DNA sequence: ATCAATATCCACCTGCAGATTCTACCAAAAGTGTATTTGGAAACTGCTCCATCAAAAGGCATGTTCAGCGGAATTCCGCTGAACATGCCTTTTGATGGAGCAGTTTCCAAATACACTTTTGGTAGAATCTGCAGGTGGATATTGAT
DNA sequence: ATCAATATCCACCTGCAGATTCTACCAAAAGTGTATTTGGAAACTGCTCCATCAAAAGGCATGTTCAGCGGAATTCCGCTGAACATGCCTTTTGATGGAGCAGTTTCCAAATACACTTTTGGTAGAATCTGCAGGTGGATATTGAT
């Protein structure tokens, strides 16, 4: 019993270019990289929601909080497609 | 409250405001010393050899009983090391000699094995001086001290006084069962008291023998200056 | 008459001086 | 039981022997031109052989035990 | 119209500046910057004067480890008089990018 | 006790009872051997040796010889019968060393006298044939016939430069007996000022590690029976108090005879076996 | 259908859920904010895969190893302020001749 | 509008004295503002997300200090 | 000397349950454990002793009573002990020590 | 008007260290923003320990070997006794 | 428990300085490269042997030395 | 012999060796290495070979950031050989603590 | 080397904030007794992995050789800088008008906990695939001495 | 400007070493409906804490003006780099001996959630001594001209 999301990286890569392999032990190496991304985005929301005085886990200091960690346009834009993600989400209404 | 680490500083000045006598007949001799310092590789039972020095009793009967008209001669500095050739010559292939008191081996069957026996290579001169022809008079070691010039030899008073010697070992050795008269030690136990040789190892023993050979050579300067002296 | 053995052992030992420390 | 263990303690009891060596050719071989010059009158031919002696025995009590060895352990 | 061994007032200077503690900056000068350039984020923002300060010597802080930087970078090339390569190499090595 | 010790010119009951007398609770007069001291307990069994003896001292080579003392280290891996004798001279004093083992291996560091006559001797101090604490002294033992002046003290100005060609820890051990602290500390005190009066730049205390070849928490201990450590002014100071402006300047102006380090043959020695 | 098929992404929406679960804190939580919180780590994993493809046009080599990996990992230049933390295991280090 | 030479030559040798250096470049004038405009709009960018969530069109000192805490050069006394 | 305890067994100098509060808001996990977290108590008060002391320290040094920050700092980042335990720390305004480097002065 | 604070309990302890050592408001803060900053970052690193040894109570071992990890083992190891001290007296359940 | 100084092992830096990409070495920077190697060393084993005793573990595992390069400031990547 | 320019080949070297990844430390100076700094402290602690590994890139790493930086080092200070106040420089440089 | 010249160290008056020090109200608890999941030490319990040991080349390593520009530096020439000096910008400490946040009220997506029903991703099994990493043969860079 | 032995690029050829890629399985967190709540949204409003300017003093710009220090050229010389002989220890690749694991059941103080309760810490603030920063004075630490 464990966790990662192989397949779905995989499923990255064929939504690029699917044509390559990948060497398998930089498979444990990418799992390190989502894996200390999401502790990165997942302590900085605790904080953020900790030291912004409110109590239900919330959604626009996320937002910044993705933001200010990270390198500039690429958040830009990724978070932008990322409300094109919740909105696609919801919005199956 | 701590105990510091290091590095740190310091400041110099400024405003935090029945005399013995008796080495006269037992002790004599002098010792020289140089810039040389002397030098040593051997044991002190090589040294004397005779693990054993004795008693006016054992002696009594020796000495001061019969020793004015001694038939072939009886000293006192003999006794010690015609009766220090026995015991061990029973002692590296006999050791069941000692937990049982009725039998020690006696003589009857040890003569014709100790007229020829040997306390550990014992004229171990005659291998090498058998060839630095030193024999015109006898062979004498630095660990020889100087009692022995004016003493005799042991193999020949066998024919002569052999058989009264260790009638007199027998008689006190085991009222602590088998001890010599100074005993060893806290010597039993530790309580309390009371694919090598094919290239470099075929080299093993040469390199003492091409060094046992010359010294005699080196030595030959003196060796043939004993006409010289004459 | 006296040299018979003094006569000969006083060069050989620097040959075994090249003997066996000269290596 | 092992010829390194006879060669080890042959170099370790050698741990005097070589040192030995380098020292054992001088303290004579200084005064060997005494005699040049006595072209005293008891003891010099006796006691300076001495250490000759012993630069002769001291080399000859290492032989009681090694040497059958040499044949012990080739078989 | 008297001067003693020109240069050595710089050792006073660190007498009475090492030892001192204080502010530096007229505060007003870096208030003027900040506003400048905290209009090219979003308008209308208004600061905190204790988070001036302390801004004031969080990069006061920033400034003198590099000076102490500099110098000994330049001390150990046997010289002392620092340039524009040797805070960009002590910048690199220490690291913000 | 027993049958109270006889040698030299002191007269000394033993402290410790009795290792040696385990067949010889039977005679009246102890009478010492010095250079090899293998002695003998009733009378005529000791007093053949006279013209028995060619060896003259302990037969100790030597890196060591002054005008005055002599020096011996002893290979006791090496020894046997006398590995042993001079733990049993030792025990009925010093009954302070480890006999869970009829200890072989341990070496030897033991002293006596140059003299025409004899090599008198004094007594000695131990090491074992390991090493993981540092092991500067394993076990001093004087005794008491030869006793009265700095020689008793000279034992502990020979141990750290033993660490001066080894240039390793050394390192006393749990066995932490009285006397000795009389010379210990008080000489391991004022190797300070050997390194105070020097080195008028900043004192970094793990070099006495490398300078005096000793732990600096121990020698900050008899720095701080001295209490030699101010501090909080801005710094840690050493601070010369002007106590030892006399002190050593005693040591300036009272000196006494020394040694020196180029007077060394031997090379520090590693063993064998595991 | 299901929870990330109504936003039509790849990861499983259940599963950062309960990843944003067991760290969490507070107890209540906007739901609708995991689904682009999903995304959080979407993108920027995305980009980081495929500009990893510079020498794939003309290499012929189909599987990325783990220098390979990080000899365009450092070419995320900006993300090397991300990766100012970061230590590869067999990544190398890029040419860098003064 | 231009005001980042303020921050000047006297000035900057008072806090350079401060850091104790001497022999001092007169080139050094345009990159040490620009390094001080680095550091300073490297903090105020994310003072400015500390203020900006909190819907405050100040800014305080507990923000700011957040956002001193979180980089690496963290700073007390203002809360 | 009384029945009644205010937690008042601890050799304690500091109120228990708003430093249980404490452990309660950074509330991760579920469990906790309830006596035994009353040791961050000693856990806070080992280092103010060790400072205040310190800071003792420096008051009959500059004969000087009251207590202000650039001197907490000036033993702070010398107390080698607690420079690096809170170097990322940063005062407000109190400067850093004055140092010389010793390789600058040449007697000039 | 509500603020969490401390600082009658250090001056009670600066006090009781000694009766004259004087404290500015802007030390108090200094030291406030020291103890409350070096309690959190203790409070984060313990957390985060006991959260990925796989183990759900958190415990003084936790924390206790955190002392020794977060804390430089003189004045952590003087912490660590003391509270072997506080905790010899948490242990008498007791009236005394 | 055989423990002697194996630490004086190579001028290995005439590797790591090819995987550097500095000119001339010329040696003599062994022993303090040593310590500085030994300091970085103490320094992760005694964070990675309180965890494993916070584990009561007398194996290390990969996670003890991922988080203990973590504390102290690396992110190793992959082992867990 | 032939003899190349002593520099080159290890210009040769230096680009086998950026090139390279290989790995570094050989495998059991290593080990035992890290099994003796291991018994002193407590109990004769267990490994596990990854985690070895993971101690072979960690020193390997925080020496290819220290040759780097003392790389630039080195060069800025017009030598081009390295030595020991530059390292010391380095770790002051890095941040020790 | 001997006074002028600063410019520092120490110490005695002086007007504050102003810490601080105790009082004071009361809010909000800490600390309390007791019910309860519940997380937990641990005993069992097989075992992976951690070690000792065999054993023999192989790739490195540690030799000594020796020849060499890299560095350490000092030189005579050169200079942007630092140090007392004259005029000036503003900043500093004096002075007044608004929003916004901080709080206080209410209204509902929305979440937890439960209680259900699935897919699908975990292990893992190994057939088939092929990648690629490694080895081998022609054409092409690459430098030291002449 | 040129010879010419070393080293690498590039196409061709292969062992095998996992990879992947499903088929199976399985078992299990996940999606979703329903109830309670509840925390945030957010709208109103009060008077802090921002906003802005007028007089001196003081940093400061700007000197002027020589200099300790930079500073490359040139110098010696060194401890090392290339290279080569030879010990010789890792690194296997098995072979094996044994244990401190990582579980899964395991019963059990005890944290932990409920609400009384009596101090008592937070703020709120006033008394008021006094600590002390700084003005003033005395005496002198450090250092120039000739």
């Amino acid at each position: 019993r464990k966790e990662t999301y192989s397949s779905y990286i995989y499923k990255v890569l064929k939504q690029t270019h699917p044509d390559t392999g990948i060497s398998q032990k930089s498979m444990s190496i990418l799992n390190s990289f989502v894996n200390d991304i999401f502790e990165r985005i997942a302590t900085e929301a605790s904080k953020l929601a900790a030291y912004n005085k409110k109590s239900t886990i919330s959604a626009r200091e996320i937002q910044t909080a993705v933001r200010l960690i990270l390198p500039g346009e690429l958040a830009k834009h990724a978070v932008s497609e990322g409300t094109r993600a919740v909105t696609k989400y919801s919005s199956s209404t | 409250r701590k105990i510091s680490v290091k590095q740190h500083l310091k400041i110099y000045l400024p405003n935090d405001l029945m005399t013995w006598n008796e080495y006269d007949k037992f002790y004599t001799g002098s010792f020289q010393e140089t810039t040389s310092y002397i030098k040593f590789s051997a044991t002190v039972e090589d040294c004397c050899g005779t693990n054993y020095n004795m008693d006016e009793r054992d002696e009594t009967f020796l000495n001061e009983q019969v020793n004015k008209g001694s038939s072939d001669i009886l000293t006192e500095d003999e006794f010690e090391i015609l009766c220090s050739s026995f015991e061990h010559a029973i002692h590296e292939r006999q050791p069941f000699l000692s937990m049982d008191p009725e039998s020690i081996l006696s003589f009857e069957e040890l003569k014709p094995t100790l007229i020829k026996s040997d306390m550990a290579d014992f004229n171990l001169r005659n291998q090498l001086n058998h060839e630095i022809n030193s024999h015109k008079t006898h062979f004498i070691t630095q660990f020889d001290p100087v009692s022995q010039m004016n003493t005799r030899p042991l193999i020949q008073l066998i024919e002569k006084f052999g058989s009264k010697i260790y009638d007199y070992w027998r008689e006190r050795k085991i009222e602590v069962n088998g001890y010599e008269i100074f005993p060893q030690l806290k010597f039993e136990r530790p309580g309390e008291k009371e694919i090598l040789n094919s290239q470099r190892l075929r080299a093993l023993h040469q390199e003492l023998k091409n060094a046992k050979d010359l010294a005699l050579l080196v030595a030959k300067r003196e060796n043939v200056s004993l006409n010289w002296i004459n | 008459e006296q040299e018979d053995t003094f006569d000969n052992l006083q060069q050989e030992i620097y040959d075994k001086e090249t003997e066996y420390f000269s290596h | 039981m092992d010829p390194s263990l006879v060669l080890e303690q042959t170099i370790q009891d050698v741990s005097n022997l070589p040192s030995e060596f380098r020292y054992l050719l001088e303290e004579i071989g200084s005064n060997d031109l005494k005699l040049i010059e006595e072209k005293k009158c008891q003891s010099l031919q006796r006691e300076k052989c001495v250490l000759a002696n012993t630069a002769l025995f001291l080399i000859a009590r290492h032989l009681n035990k090694l040497e059958k060895n040499i044949a012990l352990l080739e078989e | 119209p008297h001067r003693y061994k020109p240069g050595t007032v710089a050792l006073r200077e660190i007498r009475r500046f090492q030892k001192s503690t204080e502010l530096l900056i007229r505060k007003l000068p870096f208030q003027r910057l900040v506003r400048e350039i905290a209009q090219d984020f979003k308008t209308d923002l208004r600061f905190q004067s204790s988070a001036i300060g302390a801004l004031q010597e969080s990069v006061e802080a920033y400034l003198v480890s590099l000076f102490e930087d500099t110098n000994l970078a330049a001390i150990h090339a046997k010289r002392v008089t620092i340039q524009k390569k040797d805070i960009k190499l002590a910048r690199r090595l220490r690291g913000e990018r | 006790n027993l049958n109270r010790i006889i040698m030299g010119k002191y007269e000394i009951e033993p402290w410790y009872f009795s290792p040696y007398p385990i067949e010889l609770t039977d005679e009246d007069f102890i009478y010492i051997d010095d250079f090899t001291l293998q002695y003998f307990g009733s009378k005529k069994q000791y007093e053949r040796y006279r013209k028995k003896c060619t060896l003259r001292h302990p037969p100790g080579n030597e890196i060591y010889r002054d005008d005055y003392v002599s020096f011996f280290e002893i290979d006791g891996r090496k020894q046997r019968t006398w590995c042993r004798n001079l733990c049993l001279l030792s025990k009925l004093f010093l009954d302070h060393k480890t006999l869970y083992y009829d200890v072989d291996p341990f070496l030897f560091y033991c002293m006596t006298r140059r003299d025409e006559l004899g090599h008198h001797l004094v007594g000695y101090f131990s090491k074992e044939k390991e090493s993981a604490d540092g092991y500067n002294v394993a076990c001093i033992l004087t005794l008491p016939q030869y006793q009265r002046m700095g020689y008793g003290k000279l034992l502990i100005e020979f141990s750290y430069e033993l660490s001066k060609k080894e240039n390793k820890v050394g390192s006393p051990e749990k066995p932490l007996s009285d006397l000795g602290l009389l010379s210990y500390r008080a000489y391991w005190s004022d190797t300070l000022i050997t390194l105070l009066v020097e080195h008028q730049k900043e004192i970094t205390i793990d070099e006495i590690s490398s300078m005096t070849s000793m732990t600096t928490t121990d020698i900050l201990h008899t720095a701080k029976t001295l209490n030699i450590l101010r501090y909080y002014k801005g710094q840690h100071i050493i601070f010369l108090n002007e106590d030892i402006l006399d002190r050593y300047n005693r040591l300036k102006a009272k000196k006494r005879r020394t040694i020196d380090p180029n007077r060394l043959i031997w090379k520090p020695p590693v063993f064998t076996a595991s | 259908q299901s929870s990330s098929a109504r936003a039509g992404l790849q990861f499983p929406v259940g599963r950062i859920k309960r990843y944003l679960k067991r760290h969490a804190t507070g107890r209540t939580r906007v739901g609708s904010k995991a689904a682009i919180y999903l995304t959080a780590v979407l993108e920027y994993l995305t980009a980081e895969v495929l500009e990893l493809a510079g020498n794939a046009a003309k290499d012929l080599k189909v599987k990325r190893i783990t220098p390979r990996h990080l000899q365009l990992a450092i070419r995320g230049d900006d993300e090397l302020d991300s990766l100012i933390r970061a230590t590869i295991a067999s990544g190398g280090v890029l040419p860098h001749i003064n | 509008r231009d005001n980042i030479q303020g921050i000047t030559k006297p000035a900057i040798r008072r806090l350079a004295r401060r850091g104790g250096v001497k022999r001092i470049s007169g080139l050094i004038y345009e990159e040490v503002r620009a390094v001080l405009k680095s550091f300073l709009e490297s903090v105020i960018r994310d003072s400015v997300t500390y203020t900006e969530h909190a819907k405050r069109k100040t800014v305080t000192s507990l923000d700011v200090v957040y956002a001193l805490k979180r980089q690496g050069r963290t700073l007390y006394g203002f809360g």
